[PDB]
């Protein structure tokens, strides 16, 4: 099984140099080529470079201008951002194409990405309310909770329900960033009313915050 | 410099449809048909779909399919599927790697049964008004086409403090689901007792509120 693993993203300050890992297995990435990319929020994909793991061959995109440097081990290769700006927090995803030597094709292998932050702002766990209906004169059968996951710093959060044994439905809407520089994220779910209580587990890996909820 | 540029984005496509995006290149490809495309969506790797123009990518549907040359490529998504809602990138490959560049991304909005949301809103619970902050939740659920949001606080409209966030549609039956929130200091939030979210589709309004001293 041929898989890739990027690693390292992290919150940082502007100016302060950060260097992602893509840990490859089940190949040698001395038959290939690796390439980097990444994703703004909100803005589309952008190709990096790329290293030939038969050769000396590297190359940046045009407009890198130094802003990053790609080398490798013998079974990872590395993205180094130089000197990090706002622009460039992102997710970072590592890919691997055919061709070792000079000239590549046919990127069908990719990792999950790494997630890069760039924020003057300190690391911060999340705070979590529970949401619970007003409730009308008509009892329902069922009913709808939820958990607010506010103010936190960098993403991501994973939010899951009951340890994970609720999971029908559930919608966790994308985070917000607030003027605070914070993110915030809401998610909900659907149960019978006879089934409550029922508790969101919230965990932000960046502060080794877990909380749980166990919303009424 | 080599420029990609896409078809607009969105384009909307019917469920069982067929839809035909494009790719421009600034300048030829690697030997005319160095041109990759890749469905992308929230929180997944980019995927091939097809490499060298007309090639496709091990395992993916033959519902897609390219074509193309030189300069300008196609791709074609055939019996179109809720699950195809995604945004698609056109890579150019070139003589120089360094050239190398994803067009903008196109949209791919896939149009199922219109449904009217039903709407469900949340008073900040005893805990968030003692930070002195408050966020009021309201979400909208399971609904096609897509919809506007209007707060209304003690039937006057708010204008700020409000931010929208909209899930992808559903894979199964094209839906959305979107919460909007708005954020007031505890003491705003003190101050006012009739809290309204209007969601609106159309013609269609779907309302919902609560008074606060009544939870
Ligand atoms: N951007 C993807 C396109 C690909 O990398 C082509 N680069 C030039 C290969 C030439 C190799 C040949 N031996 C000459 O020299």
């Amino acid at each position: 099984q041929e898989q890739l693993k990027e690693s390292g993203g992290r919150l940082v300050a502007p100016g302060t140099p950060l260097t992602l890992t893509c840990t490859v297995s089940g190949f040698d990435i001395s038959d290939y080529a690796m390439i980097w990319v990444r994703q703004a929020p909100g803005k589309g994909l952008e190709w990096i470079g790329i290293i030939y793991g038969g050769s000396n061959k590297l190359a940046y995109a045009k407009w890198a201008k130094g802003r990053f440097t790609i080398s490798r081990t013998s079974t990872t290769v590395d993205l180094k951002i130089t000197s990090p700006t706002t622009e460039d927090t992102a997710t970072y995803f590592c890919a691997r194409g055919y061709g070792s030597m000079d000239g590549y094709d046919r990127l069908n292998l990719w990792g999950q990405g790494t997630l890069v932050t760039v924020s003057s702002g300190q690391p911060k766990g999340p705070s979590v309310f529970p949401l619970a209906p007003c409730c009308g004169d008509t009892p329902s059968s069922t009913v709808t909770l939820g958990c607010l996951v506010k103010g936190y710093l960098p993403e991501p959060v994973t939010v899951t329900w009951n340890s994970g044994t609720l999971t029908n439905g559930v919608r966790t809407f994308p985070s917000v960033r607030q003027s605070s520089g914070l993110y915030s994220l809401s998610s909900v779910v659907s149960v019978t009313s006879s089934s409550q209580p029922v508790t969101c587990n919230v965990a932000h890996p960046a502060t080794n915050t877990k909380v749980d909820k166990t919303v009424a | 410099a080599a420029v990609l540029t896409q078809t607009p984005s969105p384009v909307s496509a019917a469920v069982g449809g067929t839809v035909t995006i494009s790719c421009q290149s600034s300048e030829t490809v690697y030997r005319g048909d160095w041109l990759s495309w890749f469905q992308k969506k929230p929180g997944q790797p980019p995927k091939l779909l097809i490499y060298d123009a007309s090639y496709l990518a091990s395992g993916v549907s033959s519902r897609f399919s390219g074509s193309g040359s030189g300069t300008h490529f196609t791709l074609t998504i055939s019996g179109v599927q809720c699950d195809d809602a995604a945004t698609y990138y056109c890579l150019g490959g070139y003589y120089d790697d360094a050239d190398d560049t994803f067009g903008g991304g196109t949209e791919v909005v896939v149009k199922g049964d219109p449904v009217a949301p039903t709407v469900l809103i949340f008073p900040p619970a005893a805990d968030q008004v003692a930070t002195g902050t408050v966020t009021i939740v309201c979400v909208a659920n399971k609904y096609f086409p897509d919809v506007t949001v209007t707060w209304e606080v003690d039937g006057t409209t708010q204008t700020t403090g409000i931010e929208n966030s909209k899930t992808p549609q559903n894979s199964a039956d094209c839906t959305y689901n979107l919460s909007s929130t708005l954020t007031l200091t505890s003491t705003q939030y003190n101050s006012h007792k009739e809290y309204t979210c209007k969601v609106t589709q159309g013609t269609t309004s779907v309302v919902q509120s609560f008074n606060r001293g009544d939870c």
